[PDB]
This record gives structure tokens, C-alpha cells and sequence, in this order.
RNA sequence: GCCUGGUGUCUUGGGU
């Protein structure tokens, strides 16, 4: 019924193996004259409603570095937003998609048209053919 | 503090986040984080 | 991307024969004969060299990012 | 994500016996031998050897599922012989034939050297 | 979930009552659902995706 | 516990010599997120 | 009673006829040589720097496929069976590679000949990447252009092909018997005439055709098995045939041990 | 020292 048997040794030598890339984008938003979000590694003492994942792969600039393996729900971009009227900020960080893993490949840092900070994190992993994957002549 | 790399002239330098986001050498506004200090292992499979 | 180390189907090493194959084509040999000289007799091994596409020469042209 | 470790094909867990013999009491003098962490490679070799012995009346095997490296063999012998002993005899015969076979290859090899 | 627990199995579109039958679980490696081949017909199932 | 999230090397068993990170350390049995295949394993503390 | 007649021979392939054995034994020998004859192969790659255009695990994947001299591998232990703390000199070989391109022009091709053995279980002849000649650069790994560098440390380990195909010592194993189909194990497809439409085996002249009158010998069994074992150079062809037999012996021996201990 | 919240409305492209 239209399935197929594949030679496992062929897969081992590299048949139909492929790279997969995903990019995440984030930027700081403006809410007032001097009220801006800020990239940082958020301290648990000063920021409320933190995510459940680990923050231990972020460097001090709020950005993860290339070469580090990441798994689902890990934070890779730390960002906070202040709470209007210490202990004043709220987490606005971006976790890796729960179903994925791989290696951080490259991190772009720049500014956008409005002058605030702007980052992109590209993650790469390798997908190896397995039972259930789809092929066609 | 954190190593970066200029997207145009490849000069390396650090920034302690409050500095403006540019290259000291050429003024290029696209920069990249340098790789982690940690060792990376792969199983070669 | 770059010549595979092994033939996918049978496992014979073919990653050391890529340079030898390009040189034989400059001397005017036909593709079938060039493969014959390299002793790639089974057609599983022949597909590997005959149909590979060398894209790495194109990727290197993009001026290094450090 | 759900692929099992490939080394599990040949590495035996500590709580798992390499070999398990149980009786088939429904007929006289019949055993079921379950082989753990083995293949057609071993199984087919033993099976044909056993079938040429005059006192083996039934021998068969099946690999129940290729995703699990095991197989189960069924062996029945006539009243005189004990099945488990007969299996030992089949083993020693093949070890001997391969020892001989290894020797004759070595001799022929030096002549062509 | 463990061996021989009953579960309800179902493929859309559920055009008639044999689109939903109870099967006995067998836990297995790899990430696809396995069906004995003779039940593909009532589900109008095949394995092309 | 003082060893969560710190990098670890495995010295016995089938995963001997591989890098990992302590993902969860409830008791005796650790959860190391291995680097090499995309899998997180249960492992004893002696290892 | 088993007999062998070697038709041809050289370093990396042996063609031979095998006779007076059972079909199952010829097949089990075929499978054992492909799957269970141990070899040595890279199994851990520590990348300290890779600024080439190839992805890290892509390069690492090619490294695993490089055939290494595995002649003395029988005295070496499996990593999973060694009593030591992390690795050591008894269960692994360490290899190192470092390449770089200086100059603004041209391309530096990184070849398998730049793999330098750094340690290893001396003085056993194991771990060198196989070479055809002495001026043969070997297998292409990567290519580098100006300022791009590759500096990696590789750990090679003993393994078998059941775990991953990179540990296989063979490539193809040609295998056939009964070139004139006297046993009638196949029923030939034909349009007009079966004999003219099917090509001859390359061993058709090593056995005599069936006579036009001859009745079917329902007692005849397969008895002559011609096979050619090609290798990748990780092991010499004579070693593979010998160690295939040896490995198959211990497996049967292990079964024999377990029966006399279970009582 | 237990609890533990991350959007919606569309549109478009796809799968059987
Ligand atoms: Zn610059
Ligand atoms: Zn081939
Ligand atoms: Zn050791």
C-alpha cells in the first residue's frame, strides 16, 4: 500500500540526509519617551512571570552564542518590559519551539529603521531519514 | 566582555551593550556574535 | 555539495577519485571510458561520480565572513 | 526521537539472559529456545545443520519482528535423544567445519602470495 | 499507556461507523502508528502520508 | 543541588566520553541532555 | 571436507570458489564479513575551530567515513568494556587535523593525508588513514579559501557494522552459484526463448552445461559457491576472510557455553 | 515551600 523499504546502510553513508535551518527574529519596542524594552539576561529577583525553561545559555548581552546546542523551551533571546505604576519588569523572552533541537549557527545584531536594537538567531539541525518520512519519484 | 565581528572588515572587538551598534573600524551596522568558548562534540554519524 | 566519501549503495570508497576524474576529461576521454580507467565497474559506483554536481566551487566565491 | 540505540542489537542487558529454554509440554520431548540479541546469521546456520541429523524430527525458527533483534527456535527430537544435547552436537560440528575451512584457506593463500 | 489497553482509533473523514474501531495497544519504537494491513480498507487508509 | 546546568563528561558506559548538560537532578538518576544525538538520557550518578 | 580454490587474489579483493558446504554456511559467511567483522573508525570529533563554508556536523560526518588501518584491532578492547576513567591508550586512537590557507588567491584542498596520529596503543599498527601509494593525497574532506581555518580533534573507536555502516570492512560481496540453473531454483522470464534472452554468468565456463537428454536430479544440492570479497583497505582481503570465520566461531562457542552452564 | 500566564482576527499557501 505504497510504502517502501529503505536500505539502512545507505542512510548511514548519507543518502537523502538534509540540513534544516530556522531563524528567529526579535526587536525592542517603544512604549514612551524613555520607556523601551531592553535585551539582558533577566534576574529572577527583579523580573516577574518568568518562563519555566533554563536561562543558563544566555551570555551577559542577552544573546546566546553560536555553537551552543539548544533544546525545546530553552530561552535564546532574553528581553524584558517594565511594568507601569522596585521589582518592575516583565519577561518578554523568546523560547525555542518545543518540538525542535539543534545548534545555534549565527547571530545577527543590528538596528532597525527606528533605531532600536534588532537581533536574528539562526538555528541549524540535521534531519536524517527515518520511518515515516516521505519520498517520491 | 563579549566578542563580536564586523560584517565588512572582520575586525574583532567587544561591546558592553550600552555602546551603539556599529563597527569601530568602518562604521558598518551589521555585526555578528563570535562563537562560544565551550568545546563542541559531534558523533560523526 | 562535495563528492561523497562512499558509494551509497555498495560502500566502495569513491571520495579519492574526483580529482583524477576531472583531469581525464581535460585529456578528451569520454565519461564512460574515464570511469572504466578508474576501475569503477558496478553501475552503483558509476552513478556517484558521473552524476555528482560540485556546488562547493560556487559557495567558496562568497568572500569569507571573518 | 523514538529511534532505539543501534548498539542494543548485540549488547545484552544485565537482567536479560542470552538464551532461554522452556518446554512445550503439549507434545513429548519438545523445547522452545529463545535467543536474545541474535539474527538470521546465527539462526539459519544452526537450522540447516540440525535438519540433516537423523534424530531431529522437527526444527524451525522465526524472527518475529525485525525491529527487535531476537528469534525463537523450536526443536523436537525422538524419544531416545534429549533436544538440548542434540543442539550441543550441532554446535560442535559447525565449529569443527569452520576450523577445517579456515585451515584450508590459509594453506591455499600462501601458495598464491 | 501499556500493552493490551484498548484505545479508539480514527481516520477523518468519518463516513461510516467502521471509521472508529477499538484496537489493542502494542508499544513499539519509531514514531509512526502501525496497523495490520487488513484494516486499511474500512478506514479507506493508505500509507502515502 | 550544586551541579545542575554545569557541563559534564561521562566516564563509564556506552556514552563514555560524551559532553552533556545536567537538565534535571532529582535524585541518584540524573537527566543529561547529551550534545551528540538529540536525546536526553536517564543516567546514574556514579557515571 | 570443505574445500577452497582461489581463482584470483590481490591486496584488496579475493575471488574464490567455496565448495562442499551447505548454502546456509556460505550465506552466513557473507553476512558475517559485512556486518560483524570489527574495524576501527572515527566516532567523536571535537571541533575547536571551523570557519569553512561546510557545516560542522557535515565535516564530522565525512570524517566518520574515512577508512583506518585496523590490522591489530583484535587485541584492542571496546570502549564499553574498559575499566578505565574516560578514554585512555587502551581503548581509543586520537587523531588531529589542522589546515589553513594563507594568501588572497587560490584554494587549499584539505585531504585525508593531513590526518596526524597523535597517540594510540603502541606499537600496534592501527589508526593511520589508508593510502594507496605514498604520493596519493587520499580522500577530499573540505576546501578552504583565504583566512578560512579548520582545526579538529578526532577520537577513533573500535566498532562493528551492526551499529553504523562506517565500521564495515567490506564493500560489495559478489556471490553466485549454479550458473546453468541445473537445480531449477529460478524459473526464467522470457518473451520468446529463455536461453537466448538471458546473459551468461561470468562463471559459465567453470561448469558444464546440462546435456539435452539429461533427467532432473531431484537429489542434487547446491555445492559450489563462487564469491569475491572486496575491501576498502581498512583490512586486507585475506584478513577479512580469516576473521569472518574466527568471529563466527566465537558466536557459536558462546551459544555452546550457555547451554552447559544453564543446567 | 507548595501554585505557576503568553493573543487574537483574518488572508494566503499547502497535506489526505
Ligand atoms: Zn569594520
Ligand atoms: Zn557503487
Ligand atoms: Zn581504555
Amino acid at each position: 500500500e505504497d510504502s517502501m523499504i529503505m536500505n539502512q546502510s545507505s542512510i548511514d553513508r548519507g543518502l537523502f540526509r538534509s540540513l534544516f535551518f530556522r531563524s528567529y527574529m526579535d526587536q525592542e519596542k517603544r512604549f514612551g519617551i524613555s520607556i523601551v524594552e531592553e535585551f539582558e539576561k533577566p534576574t529572577r529577583a527583579t523580573t516577574l512571570r518568568l518562563k519555566h525553561g533554563t536561562y543558563e545559555k544566555l551570555d551577559e548581552d542577552g544573546l546566546i552564542a553560536p555553537g551552543v546546542r539548544v533544546s525545546g523551551d530553552d530561552i535564546i533571546i532574553g528581553k524584558t518590559t517594565p511594568i507601569p505604576p522596585y521589582h518592575t519588569k516583565r519577561d518578554a523572552s523568546t523560547p525555542l519551539r518545543s518540538t525542535e533541537n539543534g545548534i545555534v549557527d549565527q547571530v545577527l545584531l543590528t538596528t532597525n529603521q527606528e533605531g532600536l536594537k534588532f537581533v536574528k538567531v539562526r538555528m541549524r539541525t540535521t534531519k536524517v531519514p527515518q520511518i515515516g518520512d516521505k519520498f517520491a519519484s | 566582555g563579549v566578542k563580536y565581528t564586523c560584517g565588512a572588515c572582520a575586525h574583532n572587538f567587544s561591546l558592553n551593550k550600552s555602546d551603539p551598534v556599529r563597527c569601530k573600524e568602518c562604521g558598518h551596522r551589521v555585526i555578528y556574535k563570535a562563537r562560544t568558548k565551550r568545546m563542541i562534540q559531534f558523533d560523526a554519524r | 555539495m562535495i563528492i561523497p566519501v562512499r558509494c551509497f549503495s555498495c560502500g566502495k570508497v569513491v571520495g579519492d577519485k574526483w580529482d583524477a576524474y576531472l583531469r581525464l576529461l581535460e585529456e578528451g576521454k569520454q565519461e564512460g571510458d574515464a570511469l572504466d580507467e578508474l576501475k569503477l565497474k558496478r553501475y552503483c559506483c558509476r552513478r556517484m561520480v558521473l552524476t555528482h554536481v560540485d556546488l562547493i566551487e560556487k559557495f567558496l566565491r562568497y568572500n569569507p565572513l571573518e | 526521537m523514538n529511534a532505539p540505540d543501534r548498539f542494543e542489537l548485540f549488547i545484552l542487558p544485565d537482567d536479560v539472559p542470552k538464551l532461554k529454554i522452556t518446554p512445550d509440554s503439549r507434545v513429548p520431548n519438545c523445547i522452545i529456545i529463545k535467543f536474545e540479541r541474535e539474527d538470521h546469521t546465527l539462526a539459519n546456520l544452526l537450522r540447516e545443520e540440525l535438519a540433516l541429523y537423523p534424530d531431529v524430527t522437527f526444527v524451525a525458527y522465526k524472527v518475529e519482528h525485525p525491529l527487535f533483534a531476537n528469534f525463537v527456535m523450536r526443536l523436537q527430537t525422538e524419544e531416545g535423544t534429549r533436544p538440548k544435547q542434540a543442539l550441543e552436537r550441532a554446535c560442535a560440528s559447525i565449529i569443527n567445519k569452520l576450523k577445517t575451512l579456515d585451515h584450508k584457506f590459509n594453506e591455499e593463500w600462501n601458495i598464491k602470495n | 499507556l501499556m500493552d493490551d489497553d484498548p484505545v479508539l482509533f480514527n481516520r477523518q473523514p468519518s463516513l461510516h461507523k467502521m471509521s472508529m474501531m477499538a484496537h489493542r495497544v502494542k508499544v513499539m519504537p519509531y514514531s509512526t502508528f502501525r496497523l495490520n494491513l487488513s484494516v486499511t480498507s474500512p478506514y479507506n487508509a493508505d500509507f502515502d502520508g | 543541588d550544586p551541579t545542575l546546568n554545569k557541563t559534564v563528561k561521562i566516564r563509564q558506559g556506552g556514552y563514555k566520553g560524551k559532553i552533556g548538560i545536567v537538565k534535571e537532578a532529582n535524585g541518584d538518576r540524573f537527566r543529561v541532555e547529551l550534545h551528540n544525538p538529540n536525546k536526553t538520557i536517564p543516567i546514574p550518578c556514579s557515571f | 571436507e570443505p574445500k577452497v580454490n582461489i581463482i584470483n587474489a590481490q591486496d584488496d579483493e579475493v575471488e574464490l570458489m567455496l565448495s562442499d558446504v551447505n548454502l546456509s554456511l556460505a550465506n552466513s559467511l557473507r553476512r558475517t564479513m559485512l556486518a560483524e567483522v570489527p574495524t576501527l573508525a572515527i566516532d567523536l570529533v571535537e571541533i575547536k575551530m571551523n570557519t569553512s563554508v561546510l557545516a560542522d556536523e557535515f565535516i564530522s560526518h565525512r570524517l566518520g567515513l574515512i577508512p583506518l588501518v585496523s590490522e591489530d584491532v583484535e587485541e584492542m578492547k571496546y570502549s564499553r568494556d574498559c575499566t578505565c576513567e574516560d578514554y585512555c591508550d587502551e581503548c581509543s586512537v586520537v587523531l588531529e587535523l589542522s589546515a589553513r590557507h594563507e594568501g588572497e588567491e587560490g584554494t587549499t584542498d584539505v585531504y585525508s593525508s593531513s590526518l596526524i596520529k597523535v597517540s594510540g596503543p603502541g606499537n600496534l599498527n592501527v589508526g593511520e588513514p589508508v593510502r594507496r601509494d605514498d604520493y596519493d593525497q587520499g580522500i577530499l574532506l573540505c576546501k578552504l579559501r583565504n583566512h578560512q581555518e579548520l582545526n579538529i580533534r578526532c577520537i577513533a573507536k573500535k566498532g562493528i557494522a551492526k551499529e553504523h555502516a562506517k565500521w564495515s570492512p567490506c564493500s560489495a560481496i559478489a556471490f553466485e552459484y549454479d550458473p546453468h540453473n541445473k537445480l531449477k531454483h529460478t524459473d526464467f522470464w522470457f518473451e520468446v526463448d529463455a536461453k537466448k534472452e538471458w546473459p551468461d554468468s561470468k562463471y559459465a565456463t567453470w561448469e558444464e552445461p546440462p546435456k539435452p537428454g539429461e533427467v532432473f536430479d531431484y537429489k542434487a544440492k547446491p555445492n559450489r559457491f563462487y564469491m569475491t570479497v572486496e575491501t576498502t583497505g581498512s583490512l586486507k582481503a585475506n584478513q577479512v576472510f580469516s576473521r569472518g570465520i574466527k568471529t563466527l566461531q566465537e558466536k557459536l562457542a558462546n551459544v555452546l557455553f550457555e547451554l552447559e552452564n544453564s543446567r
